[PDB]
């Protein structure tokens, strides 16, 4: 009985995959939903013959929110197999700073060498970071989201590059090793 | 070394003055040694901080772990010694 | 004093067979060539089982409750072990050769792959008493055409699948009614199938073969039954798979190639996660953790074991023992580190508590033949056949100097002055005792005067003179310090070897070739006692022998002697199958130890079996390498004269049993003997023995606790030493207050002082009470330190253990106390920022 | 006879467990760097990203330690916190200490320091509790040196030193005990 | 900074280390300290100093251990008398 | 095939000649052409134990 | 190299070694904790150099 409104940041990308991801979720979960592009929002509800999971409407809404927020179909496939996964859409002005020239320098600091720092922080800390100009939709495990959250508040607050690059090395070891 | 070697006579001779003199000299030598050991241990821990602060500030670190540990081995100190095979 | 028992087999971490984990990730069980070794990788403590198999261990499986252990010999001599009781429950004899043992995850019944049959037996209850016939077989399944080489239970407890030496692999239901559900035969592999596994669900079965083929079997249509969905190939051109394992929850294969590489695979996709390599050894055994993140990998021909977490690209332990090669031994002054020599040139600092080597030293090309310690264990020396004697550090792990001869002669033994100034070594070839300085690497002189090789040397710890054992039948005393330069010969009956000297430094223990052990006095050159030794020696008749074990003159002597540090006992070990522990002033042996029980070794038996000699040739001397199915072990590169060579494939025989270097532990009433089987450690640390001292009718354990009620503290503690029970001593020791400690310790009698110092040094090593134990150490040493100085050699084992305790575990707490305090002083009083 | 956990409250007893747990907590980085293989192992780089999470079988997202640390400041008790601090894995502890989420307000630094003041006052697990601020000064040593002289952080650190001021008794005990043990055994 | 270059020279031996360790502590206590936090550029040179001090820390702490022999001498004499 | 006045050669076969002399298989230090000609299995089997008995005359045959 | 090995293992490896040598080595200033096999324990803490 939920409704997810797709924004303009994934409009035609969802239009190309209008039936590419629709047939997979209908096969696995069978949620009653249609491409109601008149209001630019899709309402998903439990079907009368396939309501065997109360969380299937919640899990499909998270994958619909993943496609709306910009996560790819590989993450949406991981959103289907989300027995241990979590998504937190922490945007800007949570760790608030100046929205003018300092935010542009923070955007350069988050990207690094044209997205190299964001790709390194995503790969080493084992997370998918959908970093917009202001929104950061991080997807991963409970320790992975926490390590993603602690790393992004480190760079906005001020730390040297050798401190954080040393830090993403050793937090990569601490979650990969469990005993 | 004197008190270590002459220990049996120095302990088994009863004198209140010897009890007072060693009490003055053990408490003062320990306090003088602790004074010059507090300065040494402060300089060890204080300047290890100065090293590791620079090693995160000025040093541009590297994500690639096996390539970083190869680069540190090339950037470490090396010395040549004469050997016999 | 004489209740020694086997407690730890240091070294030889893995030899052959099936390594396994516990149900938890704590314990790692590895098949050593006699017995099961139980290490623990979380709580760093090792343990080797005291029971002995008859030959090499084939397979090992532990119950999922961690209570029953089954270790099965290569001829099927099954031995149950109550795992927590650490004793033997039953001795079964499976008639054929068994290859794989696996309990059900339920643990009620276990399956055995012996011969071409699968045997399913019900496990006996542990809490039931030791019955005569505890094993009851459920069924036997014979539906196979060659030997079964692998076994894998289900994630449930009702399906068992076996892969055989024949190309097929069959699933057998352990329930009679479910025979129609699982009876199909999977085949189609081109080569030796050596593993099949159920998936995480019961539906899929992945079968792995020798040729590199992985087959995925799925129950579907083209009714319909068990097609092949997809095949996968490793594409190893000449590397063949040796064994596999598969944790289903993490869907990880871990394959073992004979070239040395091992690969990790995710099964529905067949992607290579990580591929690493050990070396040139075949990966003989692969096992997985129950949680599926620890992988135990092991190779046989170098005897190494490698536990590697697959997730983080980093090992946990990469250890490597060496069979047959430990030429010499040297304890550390603290009784926690034992180093050893090797035929490879490796000098490996093993650890007592966990049976793994700390550091390795490979800078000797030739075989290292004698290893000794000097100057509080920080420096250490080693002699090799390379023509050099090399010093080492244990702080920076490097050589200081490589002393050499004038022409690089060989070396037999090494000795050092207790002060780190002079090193000396003896030779087979030149037979002059060369001496070097520690500081200047040049040799000072050649102390000569012997006919034939100087066998053993040792410096006196007090008088600082050296004694030379030589094949001249003469013991030479050299006073080389301070204008003396005098030579004193003490000639003996026969070819004397393996000298040793008391920590008092006034006696010389020697071992003649005639068998007898003589004891002299250094200052007064007369003989002050000999002990006969020829009768209590087990000289094992070899399989290539052509004489009885009675007149077998091969190993009826001793080639290793070391005194006790108390100066009261001598351990004699030799080429024989025996280790003897003689008492010095009482002339008689205490008890005799059998080092190993293995017909895999040569001299384990005085009486060989009469069903092995045919009308021509012994049956076990028949070269049976050609019947093997492979190529690399069929290749024989055995040289004719490879007696104690450089490898074991060159031997052409089986290795002979011998012990070659024994030293007492300086701390904890133990002695370690370097054996063919590795490094045996016999210890008395269990202390389950009723040893009294001047008992009486009234004194009881009830009188101990009652004396603690009425607070008669010294009457409680001293009369607790009357029973000398460790829990009785521990009861009174932890209950008395701090303020009554110095009054109690000042009036403890002189008889019980070696007992309390032995107790405090033993107990405080693993005990959380640093502050309480060091209060007792302060009060004892400051109220009775004169007596310990007056009798140093009575207390030298206990006094070393106490200063071991303050250095090894109590000093680095003080180091972290000082380091935290100094960095707090800097961070709170100095500069700010910006 | 099972040993007591502590003889009396004025003793300084260690933690129940392996004695090398303090060794792994000091040198966690160097042990893994030795235990890494000599070369980088080969990988098929088409792996799933969340294969570790594919195990086949602000307030609400904060960790259980962080919630207990926040509740520890509310109830002024940290013995519930220190129980989980002991039992955590060394790799988990170094993850825990280096990520305390206390950069701008320095609150969880103050709560964790006040947690270890209560830990040293209880006098159990003293070997572990000393290594925990050794890891604190390794991780956020630059952080508290930057904001030194602040009256809240310096109050928490000086309250730890007044607890730590009576921890030189084992230092005086050790420096006495082996000096006698060296002198008696070598005479 | 030039004093710190001369301070490294005095720390090399084992007689003048008391002056060398006091001068470094003078930099971090007796001087203007927050100014000395500000200035970079010498930090390579200061890193070559420290393992000489750890030798002199371990030697001095061993001399503290040899100073407790008098504590044994005073206690045993008091116990005997 | 190496040049005759090669310093790597100049060290090498004299090291091998002393190895075989200490082995006992060849009993001449002068020639080096003996290391291809006089190196023989009969030269290497007379250094076995039972032949060396007969050279020391300790056995009858 | 393999002839010398095949000679010594034929010789009951009591063996007359090389005359002399003089070579050159290098030593990287690694921590001494990482100059051994993989292990949960160690004994050294200072630098190699």
């Amino acid at each position: 009985s939920r409704k997810i409104m797709v924004p303009p940041h994934r409009m035609t990308p969802l239009r190309n995959s209008w039936t590419k991801i629709y047939p997979p979720l209908v096969e696995h979960l069978k949620l009653q939903v249609r491409m109601n592009l008149k209001t630019k929002s899709v309402e998903l509800r439990t079907n009368p013959k396939f309501t065997t999971d109360p969380g299937a409407l919640q899990k499909g809404a998270d994958f619909i929110k993943a496609f709306t927020l910009g996560f790819d179909l590989d993450d949406s496939i991981a959103l289907l197999r989300l027995d241990d996964l979590y998504i937190e859409t922490f945007e800007v002005k949570d760790v608030k700073t100046l929205t003018g020239d300092h935010l542009s320098r923070a955007i350069g600091r988050i990207a690094g060498k044209d997205g190299k720092t964001k790709f390194a922080i995503e790969n080493a800390t084992r997370t998918r970071i959908v970093l917009a100009d202001s929104k950061i939709h991080i997807l991963g495990g409970f320790t992975h989201i926490r390590m993603a959250r602690e790393s992004v508040v480190s760079l906005i607050l001020g730390s040297p590059p050798g401190k954080v690059y040393g830090n993403l090395r050793t937090v990569a070891s601490r979650l990969k090793e469990r005993y | 070394f004197i008190i270590k070697f002459n220990h049996k006579e120095l302990v088994s001779q009863k004198n209140e003055e010897l009890k007072l003199q060693i009490n003055r000299v053990k408490t003062e030598l320990r306090s003088a040694l602790k004074s010059t050991e507090d300065d040494l241990g402060f300089n060890v821990q204080g300047l290890k901080f100065v090293k590791q602060q620079w090693n995160l500030r000025h040093n541009y670190e590297f994500v690639d772990e096996y390539d970083q540990q190869e680069k540190e081995s090339n950037s470490a100190r090396k010395r040549v010694f004469g050997t016999v095979i | 004093k004489s209740d020694f028992k086997f407690s730890n087999l240091l070294g030889t971490v893995y030899r052959q067979g099936n390594i396994t984990f516990s149900d938890d990730g704590k314990q790692l069980l590895s098949p050593v060539g006699n017995r099961v070794s139980v290490f623990d990788l979380i709580n760093n403590k090792s343990f080797t089982f005291e029971y002995e198999h008859r030959k090499n261990i084939a397979a090992i499986d532990l119950n999922k409750q961690g209570t029953l252990l089954i270790s099965i010999d290569e001829d099927g001599r099954a031995i149950l072990v109550n795992f927590k009781a650490r004793n033997v429950l039953h001795h079964f004899n499976f008639k054929e050769k068994c290859s794989a043992v696996k309990f059900s995850p339920d643990g009620r019944l276990f399956a055995l792959a012996s011969g071409r049959f699968l045997q399913i037996w019900k496990t006996p209850d542990v809490n039931k008493d030791r019955q005569f016939a505890p094993f009851v077989r459920h069924r036997v399944h014979a539906g196979h055409f060659q030997d079964i080489t692998s076994l894998t239970w289900s994630q449930d407890s009702r399906f068992i699948l076996t892969t055989s030496k024949d190309l097929s692999a069959k699933i057998w239901s352990v329930d009679s009614e479910e025979k129609n559900l699982a009876a199909t035969t999977f085949n189609g592999h081109r080569d030796y199938v050596m593993g099949a596994f159920f998936s995480h669900d019961q539906e899929k079965i992945y079968t792995v073969s020798k040729d590199g083929a992985v087959f995925v079997w799925e129950f579907t249509k083209r009714k319909y039954s068990w097609r092949i969905t997809k095949k996968h190939f490793f594409y190893a051109n000449q590397a063949k798979v040796k064994c596999v394992t598969f944790h289903p929850a993490t869907r990880l294969l871990a394959v073992g190639f004979t070239s040395g590489e091992f690969r990790l695979y995710d099964l529905p996709d067949f992607t290579l996660i990580q591929q690493l390599s050990m070396g040139q050894n075949p990966v003989n055994t692969v096992s997985v953790n129950q949680t599926g993140e620890w992988l135990a990998f092991g190779s046989s021909k170098l005897g190494q074991l490698l536990v590697y977490e697959w997730q983080s690209e980093s090992y946990i332990l990469k250890q490597q023992g060496h069979f047959d090669s430990t030429n010499s031994l040297a304890y550390s002054p603290d009784g926690s580190r034992v180093v050893t020599a090797s035929e490879d040139g490796k000098i490996k600092v093993w650890d007592i508590t966990s049976g793994f080597c700390l550091a390795t030293f490979e800078e000797h090309t030739s075989s290292v033949t004698a290893v000794q310690f000097a100057k509080r264990g920080q420096v250490m020396f080693s002699s090799s056949l390379d023509g050099t004697v090399r010093a080492w550090d244990l702080i920076r792990y490097r050589n200081f100097r490589t002393f050499t001869g004038t022409e690089r002669i060989q070396f037999n033994c090494l000795a050092v002055d207790p002060s780190g100034e002079v090193v000396c070594a003896g030779s087979l070839d030149n037979f002059d005792i060369h001496v070097w300085s520690v500081q200047t690497g040049q040799l000072l002189d050649a102390l000569s005067g012997h006919e034939g090789p100087v066998s053993c040397l040792s410096f006196s710890q007090e008088n600082s003179v050296l004694a030379s054992a030589s094949w001249d039948k003469t013991i030479r005393i050299w006073s080389i310090f301070g204008r003396s330069q005098q030579v004193e010969p003490i000639e003996v009956y026969s070819d004397v070897l393996a000298l040793s000297m008391r920590p008092d430094g006034k006696e010389v223990a020697v071992s003649t070739l005639k068998g007898q052990i003589s004891i002299f006095n250094i200052e007064d050159a007369k003989q002050v006692g000999n002990i006969d030794c020829r009768k209590d020696i087990i000289s094992g008749r070899f399989n290539q022998d052509r004489f009885t074990a009675k007149n077998s003159e091969r190993s009826k002597f001793f080639t290793t002697i070391h005194y006790s540090f108390d100066g009261m006992a001598i351990v004699a070990g030799g080429n024989n199958n025996s280790i003897c522990l003689y008492d010095v002033p009482n002339e008689v042996l205490l008890k005799r130890f059998i080092v190993s029980r293995n017909m895999a070794l040569n001299g384990t038996l005085e009486f060989l079996n009469s069903k092995k000699m045919t009308e021509a040739g012994s049956l076990d001397l028949i070269d049976d390498a050609g019947e093997n199915s492979d190529l690399e072990d069929r290749i024989d590169n055995s040289l004719p004269g490879s007696q104690r060579g450089g490898d074991l494939s060159t031997r052409k025989m089986r290795p002979e049993v011998r012990v070659t270097s024994v030293q007492f532990s300086p701390t904890a009433n133990a002695f370690a003997a370097a054996s063919t089987e590795g490094l045996l450690i016999y210890s008395t640390n269990d202390t389950i023995l009723f040893d009294p001292f001047d008992l009486d009718v009234d004194v009881t354990p009830h009188s101990t606790v009652e004396a603690l009620r009425e607070k008669q503290f010294l009457n409680a503690l001293v009369m607790a030493f009357r029973l000398n029970e460790e829990y009785l001593i521990n009861k009174v020791y932890e209950a008395i207050p701090i303020k009554e400690i110095p009054l109690v310790a000042s009036n403890i009698p002189a008889i019980y002082l070696p007992r309390i110092l032995k107790f405090i040094g033993d107990f405080a090593i693993e005990s959380q009470h640093i502050e309480f134990n060091l209060i007792w150490i302060k009060a004892l040493l400051s109220a009775s330190g004169g007596y310990i100085n007056e009798h140093k050699y009575l207390f030298s084992t206990a006094m070393r253990s106490i200063q071991r305790f303050i250095v090894r575990v109590a000093k680095e707490v003080v180091n972290t106390t000082t380091d935290n305090k100094y960095t707090y002083r800097f961070l709170v009083s100095t500069d700010g920022s910006m | 006879y099972t040993s007591l956990e502590q003889i009396d409250k004025e003793l300084l007893t260690l933690s129940i467990g392996p004695r090398s747990k303090m060794n792994t907590l000091l040198h966690l980085d160097v042990i893994r760097k030795r235990s890494k293989p000599k070369e980088a192992p080969k990988k098929s780089e088409k792996l799933p990203f969340f294969l570790q999470l594919s195990g086949e079988k602000r307030l609400g997202f904060e960790s259980h330690f962080t919630k207990q640390l926040r509740e520890g400041s509310q109830s002024k008790d940290y013995s519930s916190l220190l129980a989980t601090l002991i039992n955590f894995s060394p790799a988990a502890v170094d993850l825990e200490i280096r990520s305390l989420n206390s950069f701008e307000p320095f609150d969880e630094i103050v709560w964790f320091i006040d947690a270890l003041t209560q830990g040293l006052k209880s006098n159990k697990n003293f070997e572990l509790y000393e290594t925990f601020m050794s890891l604190l000064f390794k991780a956020h040593g630059d952080v508290i040196h930057a904001n030194n002289k602040n009256q809240d952080i310096a109050s928490a650190l000086q309250n730890w030193e007044d607890v730590h001021k009576k921890e030189d008794r084992l230092d005086d005990l050790v420096k006495f005990c082996m000096g006698v043990a060296a002198f008696v055994t070598t005479a | 900074i030039l004093l710190m270059k001369r301070c490294r020279d005095w720390n090399t031996n084992a007689k003048t280390h008391t002056i060398a360790q006091r001068t470094i502590r003078c930099i971090l206590m007796h001087h203007n300290i927050a100014k000395l936090s500000e200035i970079p550029g010498m930090v390579k040179i200061v890193d070559a100093i420290i393992p000489y001090t750890q030798r002199h820390f371990t030697r001095v702490d061993n001399l503290v251990e040899q100073s407790y022999i008098l504590d044994y001498a005073l206690v045993e004499m008091d116990k005997l008398f | 095939l190496l040049p005759p006045t090669d310093p790597f050669r100049r060290k090498h076969e004299q090291l091998l000649l002393d190895k075989l002399y200490a082995m006992g298989v060849l009993t001449t230090k002068s020639k080096i052409s003996d290391l291809e000609n006089k190196v023989t299995v009969s030269a290497i089997c007379r250094r076995r134990l039972p032949v060396i008995m007969h050279r020391l005359k300790m056995a009858e045959t | 190299a393999n002839l010398v090995y095949k000679l010594d293992v034929l010789s009951s490896v009591h063996f007359v070694p090389k005359p002399a040598s003089t070579s050159l080595e290098i030593r990287v200033e690694t921590p001494t904790i990482s100059m051994e096999d993989a292990q949960p324990l160690y004994m050294s803490n200072a630098s190699s150099l």
